[PDB]
């Protein structure tokens, strides 16, 4: 089979860029190559055909090169609407086959999180266990760091972390962080804090409660 | 314009069969060749199958890794694309799109491509049982105010296979919310989702959570309460 590879994986770029995807093809193509564009909601369409022709539709940003084994996908001007992971694919000879796939994140102005904190329900400490729940909303660049605190001592054990996929309009992160213990666990201590630490500030920002007053 | 809406995705144990169905409409479907193009999760798309129209006699062609387990075929009067999928191996889970060809290849040129796309059928095959969510709301604590802001939650837990939806005021506020991604824990699911309304509208005015586990078929509101 022809084996398509895009050998760069992620790119991060700002608005305005010009974003070049390249793709490799194992054998020559005669210049049947394609790009699809995968939204981060898994919507996907097509953007070129046969190398360099545009779909109907699609804005005249996106463009198309290349022959023989080489090829690129160029995104001059880059738009907000443009983070999406794009894929190529030749289709001269079955079966068709696709390239891996290149994710491209925009950049935008570093932002702090907004951090808010949720004790367990009712409903589940009846059931004989206790989530606590940090959410940490709205910030850039992806990386974060978020420590729990319980009774003053860091608490890794229980933890899970989940990021969303970068906001469509603003370019923005948020985070989830659950910390999940059995109701005897929870019920043995008092005060509950998850803590963030980010690039936009020296100190961390911090969201705690009490359990005895909840 | 065009919509291709794919349904019958679900659980499915090794060896076992499932049957997708894809209906079509807004194009003149019988003129088409119309595919299965599939996505395991975290990975690139492979193309599945084809299946040409009547002028050429309904030809199929299959990826390797699916010929003789998969079926491909269509009811034109119906508008409707089918895969029947036999003997599934674990490698099979992915979503599965139903996507019209490319039209006339004396105007599109004769590379194949992929004109139209459905949204997605989600397949798993695996051993581990249906096992429904337990939802638990998210509200703040007595002890602290923002006055512009308040954000509310739910958790989402423990749930096989994927996925879930949540809506909040039945879909009413939207995109103040955020979506997290679920999570394997020990065999298991786990997600969260989050919405931000005004600090004037809440509590005074309702906040709901609506979350749907189909393959479950469960459905659960919460109200959420100080
Ligand atoms: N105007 C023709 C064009 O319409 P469009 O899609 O641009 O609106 O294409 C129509 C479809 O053409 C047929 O496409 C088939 C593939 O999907 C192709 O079969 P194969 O590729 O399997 O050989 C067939 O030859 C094409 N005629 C066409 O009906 C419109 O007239």
């Amino acid at each position: 089979d022809i084996q398509m590879t895009q050998s760069t994986s992620s790119l991060s770029a700002s608005l305005g860029d010009r974003v070049t995807i390249s793709c490799r093809a194992s054998q020559d193509i005669s210049n049947y190559l394609n790009w699809y564009q995968q939204k981060p909601d898994g919507t996907v369409k097509v953007l070129i055909y046969y190398t360099s022709r545009l779909r109907s539709g699609v804005p005249s940003r996106f463009s198309g090169s290349g022959s023989g084994t080489d090829y690129s996908l160029t995104i001059s001007n880059l738009e907000q609407e443009d983070i999406a992971t794009y894929f190529c694919q030749q289709g001269n000879t079955l079966p068709w086959t696709f390239g891996g796939g290149t994710k491209l994140e925009i950049k935008r102005a570093d932002a702090a999180p907004t951090v808010s904190i949720f004790p367990p329900s009712s409903e589940q400490l009846t059931s004989g266990g206790a989530s606590v729940v940090c959410f940490l909303n709205n910030f850039y660049p992806k990386d974060i760091n978020v420590k729990w605190k319980i009774d003053g001592s860091e608490r890794q054990n229980g933890v899970l972390n989940s990021w969303t996929d970068q906001d469509s309009k603003d370019s923005t992160y948020s985070m989830s962080s659950t910390l999940t213990l059995t109701k005897d666990e929870y019920e043995r201590h008092n005060s509950y804090t998850c803590e963030a630490t980010h690039k936009t500030s020296t100190s961390p920002i911090v969201k705690s409660f009490n359990r005895n007053e909840c | 314009e065009v919509q291709l809406v794919e349904s019958g995705g679900g659980l499915v144990q090794p060896k076992g069969s499932l049957k997708l169905s894809c209906a079509a409409s807004g194009f003149t479907f019988n003129t088409y060749a119309m595919n299965w193009v599939r996505q395991a999760p975290g990975k690139g798309l492979e193309w599945v199958a084809r299946i040409r129209s009547k002028s050429n006699n309904y030809a199929t062609y299959y990826a390797d890794s699916v010929k003789d387990r998969f079926t491909i075929s269509r009811d034109d009067s119906q508008s409707m694309l089918y895969l029947q999928m036999n003997n599934l191996k674990t490698e099979d889970t992915a979503m599965y799109y139903c996507v019209r060809h490319r039209g006339a290849p004396l105007y599109y040129g004769n590379g194949a491509w992929f004109a139209y796309w459905g949204q997605g059928t989600l397949v798993t095959v695996s051993a581990a049982k249906t096992t429904p969510p337990s939802v638990y709301p998210l509200a703040p604590g007595c002890g602290d105010t923002t006055g512009s802001s308040v954000t509310s939650g739910c958790l989402v837990k423990g749930y096989f296979p994927e996925s879930v939806t949540v809506t909040w005021n039945s879909g009413s506020l939207s995109s103040s919310v955020h979506t997290f991604p679920a999570l394997l824990q020990s065999g298991l699911y786990t997600m969260s989702s989050s919405v931000t309304v005004p600090s004037s509208t809440w509590p005074s005015e309702t906040v709901t959570c609506s979350v749907a586990h189909p393959a479950s078929s469960t459905t659960v509101d919460k109200k959420l309460e100080p």
